[PDB]
């Protein structure tokens, strides 16, 4: 093929990845830090009560 | 009360002995001792939810409470019996007083707020920033008992306002001002938060200036 | 008989005076129809609204520090000692019908005035509307921007308020009194003595209703007269040269559209005065030296000065038995900022060497170094503006206040460099895109070649096409190029009936044919005028 | 690759169009030994 | 009967030819390269965490 | 629309529950959007006039 | 599109079997009856693949054998006018930035930054969609 | 097709014969396009010096000083790389 | 620029000739809708877990569903789907203005559905049940309000497509755009049928 089906969409996909990724990393700059709960992010530990 | 003390102890033993060690003594470098904190401190802190705290950071954030009013009272009674200290206000029936804490004078409450509270919180009780990751939170969520107990026990990096320093009448006036400023509708439109210069400048640049530039682009011709 | 009355009045005017020739010149004056040239008109219209609302406000404002207990209508401030300025500002807000709206639209007009001055400055700087001619126009415009900044500073400081009085105490008092040789002497002469001197607000009232606005009006008159008689510059285009103005005449089109734009701008300002709350002085208690809030910011136009104050790293010098506080650093910084802004066109001409009489603007991409420098300066200004807001940024966006302060400190030397490099390369790449469009035509949908599986984008040349497929590349002419067949005569003729129902085919065909004929006529007129000029 | 990935396309017959393109002699061989496994 | 090639291919390219492509990129090939570089940057960022 | 909004501005300004209302008082809601209504009517009127002129 | 449709048909068969068996073996032989989370997820992924496969089968029956589907199809057979593939565009990055400003507004519970991110997203999606339809400026 | 080509004669006045060339900046003749490399090198060096100098201040903190050191170090590294490459003729 | 290097009357055309080939835009839309089905599957899983863990009285005592207002809105959404399909037929034809009429009435009925859902939300909130108020309230609000957000997105798509048809001439590209917008609307109404049968009838 010459290009993907929706080549402006795949451009959006990359930028959604990049900016979506950055705001997740952004937890570090906050005084509290990034997410305490592991990658799995289990329910009770993730609610507002735990890891606020 | 005997059963209230027992319930407070049972909640304490399975909630906080890991960081406020059993016997209410504080765990070195995990939590302060609760001897002398009193029932008011427990009520404010647990009701605001800060105390089921799952991190040591710049500031303990607020969160949904982990205990209902009865359990809050049980924990407060347990801590008061162990240490002994300030007690949360209560009304005629026995429940934590909410409306009784609304001082009659609001001009006096506002003056006291500006002299003491606005120092860090805001002109009207919105939040404020502090040195290293700390911040004075918005007061619009706090209920009159929570405001009164916050003054009574300096929660964290907040000056502790004793009854001698701020007579309960002055604290009631401050509570009245806080609630009034929080529940009062913005005259003149949408108060963009409560901070004038910064939200006002952003709203200019985003609402007024994009409107003006878009209208100019409509009227004129690209070239 | 309105026609008879108009003819008789015209004859009377041309008999009493003889303005026929001058009026015809004004009506026939041609103005380019670029949208970016309305940015100055935005500032002018906001200034007019400011004047109109300021007259109304002066009809009700009382400048004085004379202490008074409110005893007004606003209950939350009753019996509290306050100045007459604050009391009458509260009276405007509450006990005068529409006074809150008038003061709110006044403050919103001030904010739009500053913002539109900034946007107009960006336009002129990036398009090079200051070199050889109009350099003095740029200079007086810079003076105008500075005057507008300080005018708003005195304006929102006029109602003696906790927030604005704290801002005054910081800037006007501390910075003034820290200046080494004459700092205290300037402070005492401005304030009639110590900081809370009983003449500060009356003096600012004079400065803000008469003195500074008078100078602003005079400089706006000079600015508009210079633009009028030094015919407005224009972007390069088909029939546009350095010795002509292509656009529309003043009378039929330019005047009507400028008036309509004024109407729409004042409508936006009124809508925002209504719907958005600006400066709730009633919330902001009366000024008292012992009281303060956490926000403590000035309007967005002085936010960069405040951010400079915050970020500068507490460097103080102590000569023999003296002190040189950190306020002097920010004062000198502001002095340098204003000096550089005022003297840029002369700095640019000294550096580059171009003193040629320039009447054709240049696209910001076509001048990579200047657009890079302007981007760097805008980045520094935004950094300072957000540094001033670091308190609320830290509060809402959970970032430690020290972290925000040091982010500003490091960025104010890192971010300008990053933005300079990025803007320089971005401008050069925009030039490269223009050149690729020139030499290959516009891009379109892909086609698979018949014999083999080649894929070709099936471009569309913008100029004469060689005997074979590839076209003769054109030469860049300083004007924008159409990078989408969208914007050319391609798929642009929807049924001209209506949104819900069609029109008769005869009417639709007549309309579309007439429109196509008009487009042909306009393009042919431009082409023939261009050929006549360049041949 | 050229923008749009291709100036040509070979005869696509199997899962190795480029191998067939570059080694035409193997084309018969790739079919003969295919099923032997 | 001989071809006039360069001694070496263009090393990097003229100033200002990539920055605007990245913003306006619609070629999957360039986007894939942006993915690889950006994704690998997060590998280094995420990998640095493991070292701590 | 510009003219109708100008008439709306006139009628609202002449007849609307303006004046401060202390707090939690009947009429506080009307007062809170008194000034917003002034601005809405005025801005909409002149903006519609300007849009008509531009069109 | 026979193979394209049959792939999703096979996936639908497998996911329907998995959903049915999970539902049965969780209604009986589980501690608390049907799990109601895995069951629903399996049922609606069966629905996902079923929708896709049904559309693909409809298209396969609606379209004659394409060169792509046809073995022994010459390159010249498919040679022709491929449709419009969007060239360079800077709207995707703006859409991503607007959605990121809405996302941070949701994370840090700022209704004002949610409201603006959503406005931002509407504006940028409008720009992307209208990019190749904004007729020439009419002055 | 509904577009007319543009003829432009802007008044020119350094003559661009030295500095940057059209092959590097296509619109070199149309505006200021060359910043002397010495200017940028000295600017980077002074920015690094300012970052280092901000370490001296009334802050008990130390991560601030380390961030300043890192940013100044990367700035100096970039300036040194650029200067070395241009000295050798853009090699390595 | 003699006539054009690309012999096309539309700067933007169908991404492939759909008569002999699949419509890429339609294929992508169908796949994405099949993914949104899994999003709503997650929401359904939340709701069904709450239902299972409820102690017999699934809608708590304070909450009481209002079929009087929930039946008209779902009927209106079905009518909107029918009118959207009629607009699709218009788009398949060259009927620009017929498509515009059908999609305008579809947008109006979808807005009516959104307003009815908001009215039911206000009534429910007044009568106790709330997101923080109860697990039933929260799962119900999450499901139905995320569907309402999807309906709002469909309304935005409708108005945006109508603006596109206004600004450019009708072509197979715009016909396909209308077709895919209608696919989204049909998916929205189908998930609404599922949510209605689950929340109200099945309970
Ligand atoms: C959950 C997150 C929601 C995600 C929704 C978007 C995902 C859809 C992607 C698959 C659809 C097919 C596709 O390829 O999209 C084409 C297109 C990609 O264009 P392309 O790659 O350049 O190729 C040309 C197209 O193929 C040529 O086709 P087209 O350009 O003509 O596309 C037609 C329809 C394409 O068909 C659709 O996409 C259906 C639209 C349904 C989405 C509705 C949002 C539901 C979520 C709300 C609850 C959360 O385009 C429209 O005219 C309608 C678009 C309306 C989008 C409204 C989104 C607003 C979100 C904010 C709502 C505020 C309420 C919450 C508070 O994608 C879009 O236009 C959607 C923009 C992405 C929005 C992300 C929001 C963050
Ligand atoms: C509140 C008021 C309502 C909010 C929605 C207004 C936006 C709709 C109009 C946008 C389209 C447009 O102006 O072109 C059509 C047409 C312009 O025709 P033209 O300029 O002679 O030729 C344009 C060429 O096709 C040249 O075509 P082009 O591809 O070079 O770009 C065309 C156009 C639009 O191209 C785009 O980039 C499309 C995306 C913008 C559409 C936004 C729709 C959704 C907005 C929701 C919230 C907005 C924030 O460029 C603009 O962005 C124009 C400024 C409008 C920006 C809207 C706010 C951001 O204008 C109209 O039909 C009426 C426009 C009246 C002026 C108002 C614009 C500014 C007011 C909105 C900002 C207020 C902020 C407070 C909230
Ligand atoms: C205040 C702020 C608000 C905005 C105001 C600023 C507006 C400025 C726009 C300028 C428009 C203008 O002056 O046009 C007038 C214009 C005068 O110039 P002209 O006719 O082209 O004469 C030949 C050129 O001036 C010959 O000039 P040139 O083209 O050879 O270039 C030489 C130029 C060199 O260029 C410059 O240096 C010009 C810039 C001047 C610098 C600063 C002067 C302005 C200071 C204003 C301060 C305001 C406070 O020097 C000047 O022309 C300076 C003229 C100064 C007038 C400035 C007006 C303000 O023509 C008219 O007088 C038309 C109006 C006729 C009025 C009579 C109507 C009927 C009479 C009824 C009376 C009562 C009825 C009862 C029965
Ligand atoms: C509660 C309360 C008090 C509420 C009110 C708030 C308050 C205090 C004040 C605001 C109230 C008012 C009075 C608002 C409206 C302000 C106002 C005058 C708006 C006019 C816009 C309007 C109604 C247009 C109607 C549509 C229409 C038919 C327009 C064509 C006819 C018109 C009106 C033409 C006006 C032309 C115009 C703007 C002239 C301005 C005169 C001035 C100062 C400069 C002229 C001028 C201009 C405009 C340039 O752009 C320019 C550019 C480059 C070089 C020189 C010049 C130059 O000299
Ligand atoms: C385009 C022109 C139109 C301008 C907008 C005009 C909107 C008019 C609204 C209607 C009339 C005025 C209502 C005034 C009643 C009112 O004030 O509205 C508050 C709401 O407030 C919020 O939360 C915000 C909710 C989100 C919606 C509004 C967002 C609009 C923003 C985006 C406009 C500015 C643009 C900025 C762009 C940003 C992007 C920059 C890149 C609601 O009460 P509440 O929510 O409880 O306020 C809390 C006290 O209670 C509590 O004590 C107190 O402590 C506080 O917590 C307080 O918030
Ligand atoms: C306009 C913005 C763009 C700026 C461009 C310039 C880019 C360079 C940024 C320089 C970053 C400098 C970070 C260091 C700063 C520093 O030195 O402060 C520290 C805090 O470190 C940190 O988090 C570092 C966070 C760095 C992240 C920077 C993120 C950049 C973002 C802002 C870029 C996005 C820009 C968005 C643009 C929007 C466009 C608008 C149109 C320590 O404070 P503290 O909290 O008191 O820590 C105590 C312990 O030390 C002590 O042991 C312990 O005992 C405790 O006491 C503890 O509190
Ligand atoms: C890739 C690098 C990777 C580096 C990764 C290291 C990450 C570990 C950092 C913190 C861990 C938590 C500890 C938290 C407590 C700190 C530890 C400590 O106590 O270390 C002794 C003193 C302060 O003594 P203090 O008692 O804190 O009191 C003081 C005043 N009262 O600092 C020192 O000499 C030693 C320095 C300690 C930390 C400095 C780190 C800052 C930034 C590094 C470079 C940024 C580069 C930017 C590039 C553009
Ligand atoms: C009160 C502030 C200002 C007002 C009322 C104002 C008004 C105007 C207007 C209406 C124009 C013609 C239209 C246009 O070029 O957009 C103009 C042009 C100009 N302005 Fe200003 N502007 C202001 C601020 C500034 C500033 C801060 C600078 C710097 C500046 C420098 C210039 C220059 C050099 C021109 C000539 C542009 C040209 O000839 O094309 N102005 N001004
Ligand atoms: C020339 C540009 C001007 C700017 C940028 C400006 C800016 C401002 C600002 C921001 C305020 C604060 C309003 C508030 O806080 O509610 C203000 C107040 C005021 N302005 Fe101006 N103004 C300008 C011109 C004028 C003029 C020409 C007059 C008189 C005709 C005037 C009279 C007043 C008065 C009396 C006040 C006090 C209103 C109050 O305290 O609420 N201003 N000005």
């Amino acid at each position: 093929a010459p290009d993907v089906a929706f080549p402006r969409l795949n451009a959006l996909s990359f930028w959604l990845f990049l900016f979506g990724a950055l705001i997740a990393i952004a937890g570090f700059i906050t005084p509290g830090g990034a997410a305490d709960f592991g990658w799995t992010a289990y329910s009770p530990l993730t609610d507002a009560i735990h890891s606020p | 009360q005997s059963a209230l003390l027992r319930t407070g102890k049972q909640l304490f033993e399975t909630s906080c002995v890991s960081c406020h060690g059993a016997n209410l003594q504080g765990v070195p470098d995990r939590g302060p001792s609760l001897i002398g904190t009193g029932e008011a401190a427990v009520y404010f802190q647990v009701s605001t939810g800060r105390m089921p705290a799952m991190r040591g950071e710049a500031q303990a954030p607020s969160k949904p409470p982990h205990f209902d009013e009865s359990q809050i009272d049980a924990l407060g009674a347990y801590v008061q019996a162990n240490g002994g200290g300030p007690t949360v206000p209560r009304d005629d029936h026995g429940a934590v007083a909410q409306e009784s804490l609304i001082g009659g004078d609001v001009a006096r409450g506002g003056d006291l707020f500006r002299l003491n509270c606005a120092s860090c919180h805001n002109f009207t009780g919105k939040g404020g920033a502090l040195s290293s990751g700390k911040y004075a939170p918005d007061l619009g969520d706090a209920n009159p008992a929570q405001i009164y107990t916050a003054m009574l026990t300096g929660p964290q990096n907040m000056p502790k306002f004793s009854d001698r320093q701020l007579t309960p009448d002055e604290k009631r006036d401050i509570v009245a001002y806080v609630r009034e400023s929080a529940e009062t509708p913005s005259y003149g439109g949408y108060g963009l938060g409560g901070f004038g210069p910064a939200p006002e400048g952003m709203a200019m640049w985003i609402i007024g200036m994009v409107a003006a530039i878009g209208v100019a682009m409509w009227i004129g011709s690209r070239a | 008989d309105f026609a008879k009355l108009a003819a008789a009045q015209g004859d009377a005017i041309d008999s009493r005076y003889h303005p026929s020739a001058a009026v015809r010149r004004q009506l026939n004056k041609v103005f380019p129809t670029h949208w970016s040239f309305l940015l100055g008109e935005i500032a002018l219209y906001s200034f007019i609204i400011l004047l109109l609302t300021g007259v109304w406000l002066t009809l009700f404002f009382d400048p004085s520090m004379a202490h008074v207990t409110y005893d007004g209508v606003y209950q939350p401030l009753r019996g509290v000692q306050m100045s007459r300025a604050y009391e009458t500002a509260l009276d405007i807000s509450f006990e005068v019908r529409g006074g809150l709206f008038v003061r709110q639209v006044h403050h919103w007009a001030a904010l739009m005035f500053a913002a539109s001055i900034m946007v107009h400055l960006a336009r002129i700087f990036f398009t090079g509307a200051f070199r050889r001619p109009r350099e003095a126009n740029w200079v007086i415009g810079s003076l105008l921007l500075i005057l507008a900044m300080f005018e708003g500073f005195f304006g929102y400081s006029l109602p003696d308020d906790l927030l604005s009085g704290t801002g005054i105490r910081a800037a006007l008092s501390g910075i003034t009194m820290g200046i080494p040789v004459i700092g205290t002497w300037m402070h005492w002469a401005l304030f009639g003595g110590d900081f809370p001197g009983e003449i500060l607000i009356p003096r600012l009232y004079a400065l803000h209703i008469l003195l500074i606005p008078g100078i602003i009006l005079a400089l706006i008159g000079a600015h508009l007269a210079l633009v009028w008689f030094q015919k407005h510059t224009q972007f390069p285009g088909p029939g546009r040269t350095e010795t002509n103005v292509v656009g529309v005449r003043v009378m039929p089109v330019f005047a009507v559209k400028s008036g309509a734009f004024f109407a729409m701008i004042t409508g936006v300002l009124g809508l925002m005065g209504g719907l958005l709350t600006i400066n709730p002085i009633w919330n902001l208690g009366p000024y008292k030296p012992s009281q303060v809030s956490a926000g403590s910011q000035p309007d967005f136009y002085m936010m960069w000065t405040d951010g400079l104050i915050r970020l500068w790293p507490a460097w103080e010098f102590y000569p023999f038995g003296h002190t040189i506080p950190q306020g002097v650093w920010v004062a000198v910084g502001m002095g340098l900022v204003f000096a550089l802004l005022i003297a840029y066109p002369f700095i640019e001409k000294k550096v580059t060497g171009d003193d040629a009489h320039h009447n054709l603007l240049q696209r910001p991409r076509d001048v990579p170094v200047r657009t890079a420098i302007g981007s760097m300066a805008i980045a520094l200004y935004l950094l300072l503006t957000f540094a001033c807001m670091n308190d609320i940024i830290a509060l809402k966006f959970h970032i430690s206040l020290n972290a925000t302060t040091w982010i500003g400190r490091i960025g104010m030397v890192v971010l300008p460099a990053i933005v300079y490099f990025v803007a320089y390369r971005w401008a050069i790449s925009l030039q490269r895109s223009d050149r690729e469009v020139l030499e290959h035509g516009v891009e379109t949908g892909i086609i698979k070649r018949l014999p083999h599986g080649a894929y070709v984008e099936l471009h569309q040349p913008l100029g004469p096409v060689d005997e074979h497929g590839h076209p003769i590349p054109l030469e860049y002419a300083g004007a924008p190029l159409p990078k989408r067949m969208n914007k050319l005569g391609s798929g642009g003729a929807p049924g001209t009936g209506s949104f819900l129902f069609p029109d008769p085919a005869v009417e639709h065909e007549a309309l579309t044919e007439a429109a196509h004929a008009s487009e042909h006529k306009s393009l042919t007129a431009l082409k023939e005028h261009q050929d006549r000029i360049h041949g | 690759p050229p923008r749009h990935n291709f100036t040509e396309l070979p005869r696509i017959r199997s899962e190795r169009p480029a191998f067939e393109l570059h080694y035409p002699h193997m084309v018969e061989r790739m079919r003969a030994e295919a099923h032997v496994g | 009967e001989l071809e006039a090639r360069r001694p070496f291919p263009e090393r990097m390219g003229p100033k200002g030819n990539l920055i605007y492509k990245l913003i306006t990129t619609t070629d999957h090939k360039l986007i894939g390269i942006m993915y690889c570089v950006v994704c690998f940057a997060f590998f280094l960022v995420g990998g640095l965490m493991a070292l701590f | 629309l510009g003219g109708l909004s100008g008439l709306a501005l006139l009628l609202v300004f002449l007849f609307w529950p303006w004046e401060y209302q202390p707090f939690g008082s009947e009429g506080e809601f009307l007062y809170s959007l008194a000034t917003p209504l002034y601005g809405l009517t005025f801005g909409l009127s002149i903006l519609s006039i300007g849009i008509g002129a531009v069109l | 599109m026979h193979i394209e449709a049959r792939l999703f048909e096979i996936l639908t068969a497998f996911f329907a079997l998995a959903a049915v068996v999970y539902a049965v073996l969780t209604a009986m032989f589980a501690t608390g009856g049907v799990e109601w989370a895995g069951t629903t997820a399996l049922v609606l992924t069966t629905g996902l693949t079923l929708i896709t496969g049904t559309f693909f089968r409809f298209v396969a029956r609606r379209l004659d054998t394409r060169p792509e589907d046809y073995e022994d199809a010459e390159i010249s057979d498919g040679a022709g006018e491929l449709g419009f593939f969007a060239p360079h565009s800077w709207w995707p990055i703006l859409i991503s930035l607007s959605f990121s400003t809405a996302a941070v507004g949701a994370a840090l519970w700022l209704p004002w930054l949610i409201a603006a991110g959503v406005a931002f997203v509407i504006t940028s999606v409008c720009g992307l969609v209208f990019e190749y339809y904004w007729g020439p400026e009419k002055h | 097709m509904s577009s007319t080509q543009d003829r432009s004669q802007l008044d020119p006045e350094v003559e661009r014969h030295t500095g940057v060339d059209v092959e590097d900046v296509p619109s070199a003749e149309w505006g200021w396009s060359h910043m002397p490399i010495g200017v940028m090198h000295i600017g980077g060096l002074l920015s690094a010096a300012f970052l280092l100098v901000m370490m001296r201040g009334n802050h008990v903190g130390h991560v601030e000083d380390w961030f300043l050191i890192g940013f100044a170090a990367v700035i100096v590294a970039l300036v040194g790389r650029n200067w070395w490459l241009r000295r050798r003729g853009w090699i390595r | 620029m003699t006539s054009a290097v690309g012999t096309s009357g539309t700067a933007i055309t169908s991404r492939v000739h759909s008569l002999n080939r699949p419509n890429m835009v339609s294929v992508g839309t169908i796949v994405w809708l099949s993914s949104e089905l899994m999003f709503f599957a997650g929401l359904f899983a939340m709701y069904f877990t709450a239902r299972a863990q409820a102690g017999g009285a699934w809608p708590p005592e304070p909450t009481e569903l209002n079929l009087a207002l929930a039946v008209p809105v779902t009927l209106v959404l079905i009518a909107s789907s029918f009118t959207c399909q009629m607009g699709v037929f218009a788009a398949e034809r060259g009927d620009v203005f017929g498509l515009r009429r059908w999609y305008v009435i579809t947008f109006l009925m979808g807005l009516f559905f959104v307003l009815g859902q908001g009215y039911e939300y206000i009534h429910l909130v007044e009568h106790g049940t709330t997101i923080p108020g109860s697990a039933y309230g929260s799962v119900f609000y999450l499901a139905t309000g995320f569907h309402g957000l999807h309906v709002i997105g469909g309304l935005v798509a409708f108005v945006l497509l109508l603006a596109r048809t206004k600004m450019s001439k009708f072509t197979p590209a715009q016909a396909t755009a209308a077709i895919v917008v209608s696919y989204y609307w049909h998916f929205v109404d189908i998930v609404w049928i599922a949510l209605f049968a689950t929340i109200y009838f099945v309970r």
